[PDB]
């Protein structure tokens, strides 16, 4: 709205590697996340196809399509409730203390639903899981929602 | 510019300014090159060095000319700092394809063509991203060691 | 000439120039040979070394004389680079007949007679093309190790 945030246009100049002021359709998922929006990858996929837009063939972009797609994704930020994130992992391990065994969270984050690479899974556990093999998800989900 | 790097440029300024008056003229350039072994140093090379300045080469004109050409110059300890963060387990030289992917995918300065030029005089190990350290040496002091 | 190879020739120039004035004369040659164990070094050997130069042996005359005799001198890391491309799976020394065929059939410098001279002091493994690495050692530093 501007509140006209012109820093979204300045961040588009940091993600366009050619400097022509266009951003390919394959970068739009990760740049919506870097502007403070977490649409799921199936949602980013649907919307695209919904608009008869094929992410399979070469793509370019213009700021005039990327701005309204970020504004259509911005209504879905009401789905980011931290009660359900901590209660999900609280149902994932027994006893009254928030600890996932290391390999349980790593294999679930790579193979269940939207596949996260094991490189990204190791980069999200690095520091929050110590050598006991127990990830405290009270501080883990706190630090994941700090970015 | 750290102060020891500015003292290194002050010592190089005194070795090229053999009249010791504080201004490197064309005779100082030619007599420093002749003392390094250049008996055939043409006057057009000395004129092209003086054509990079708008005035006489005193210490602050030599520092501003080197500042404007070395706007991304990095000391060896900060280049090894960044390469120790790229190899955070220590000792090992990092893979060739890992440095090519991480240069491109993070920044536009790490685009490929430039990566072929990095491999091209920075040899294999250096280019590949396996060794490490020789590239920090030649970025702070050029040519083959 | 890489800069560390030129620093190795500067250190060898300082060990043969025992007067430390920058010019290796015939007395320096004889006193360096006597300090290595040559008590019978003839004056005709010293005169044949000085007869390879047109002037006194200063550092740049010693570098140009070694440059003109070592116009195909290759450091050990680039010889092992080429032998790792000839054995691209790593570890194994390459076959005798494969190096004889690939030297001949690619280039005139790899002709046979020369291949018999390669096997002749570069022993079997080396000659054969099976080992590897000892030949890179003796091409950068001669004689049996």
């Amino acid at each position: 709205s501007k509140a006209a945030a012109d820093d979204f246009k300045e961040a588009f100049l940091l993600f366009d590697r050619t400097g022509d002021a266009k951003i390919t359709a394959s970068q739009v998922g990760d740049i919506a996340r870097a502007l403070g929006q977490n649409p799921t990858n199936a949602e980013i996929n649907k919307i695209l196809g919904n608009p008869s837009k094929e992410e399979m063939n070469a793509a370019a972009i213009t700021f005039e399509e990327f701005l309204p797609m970020l504004q259509a994704a911005a209504n879905n930020k009401d789905q980011g409730t931290f009660e359900d994130f901590v209660e999900g992992l609280r149902v994932f391990d027994k006893e009254g203390n928030g600890t996932v065994m290391g390999a349980e969270l790593r294999h679930v984050l790579a193979t269940l639903g939207e596949k996260m690479t094991e490189e990204e899974v190791e980069e999200l556990m690095k520091g929050q899981e110590d050598s006991n093999g127990c990830i405290n998800y009270e501080a883990f989900v706190k630090h994941i929602m700090s970015v | 510019f750290d102060e020891t790097e500015i003292e290194d440029f002050k010592e190089a300024f005194t070795v090229i300014d053999q009249n010791a008056d504080g201004i490197i003229d064309k005779d100082d350039l030619r007599e420093t090159f002749a003392a390094m072994g250049r008996l055939n140093v043409k006057n057009e090379e000395l004129d092209a060095m003086i054509k990079e300045a708008s005035g006489p080469i005193n210490f602050t004109v030599f520092l501003t000319m080197f500042g404007e050409k070395l706007k991304g110059a990095d000391p060896e300890d900060v280049i090894m700092g960044a390469f120790k963060v790229l190899d955070p387990d220590g000792k090992g030289s990092i893979k060739k394809s890992f440095l090519e992917e991480l240069l491109t995918t993070g920044g536009g300065r790490f685009t490929p063509e430039e990566i072929k030029n990095m491999w091209a005089a920075f040899p294999p190990d250096v280019a590949g991203n396996v060794d490490y350290k020789n590239i920090c040496y030649v970025i702070t002091h050029g040519e083959d060691a």
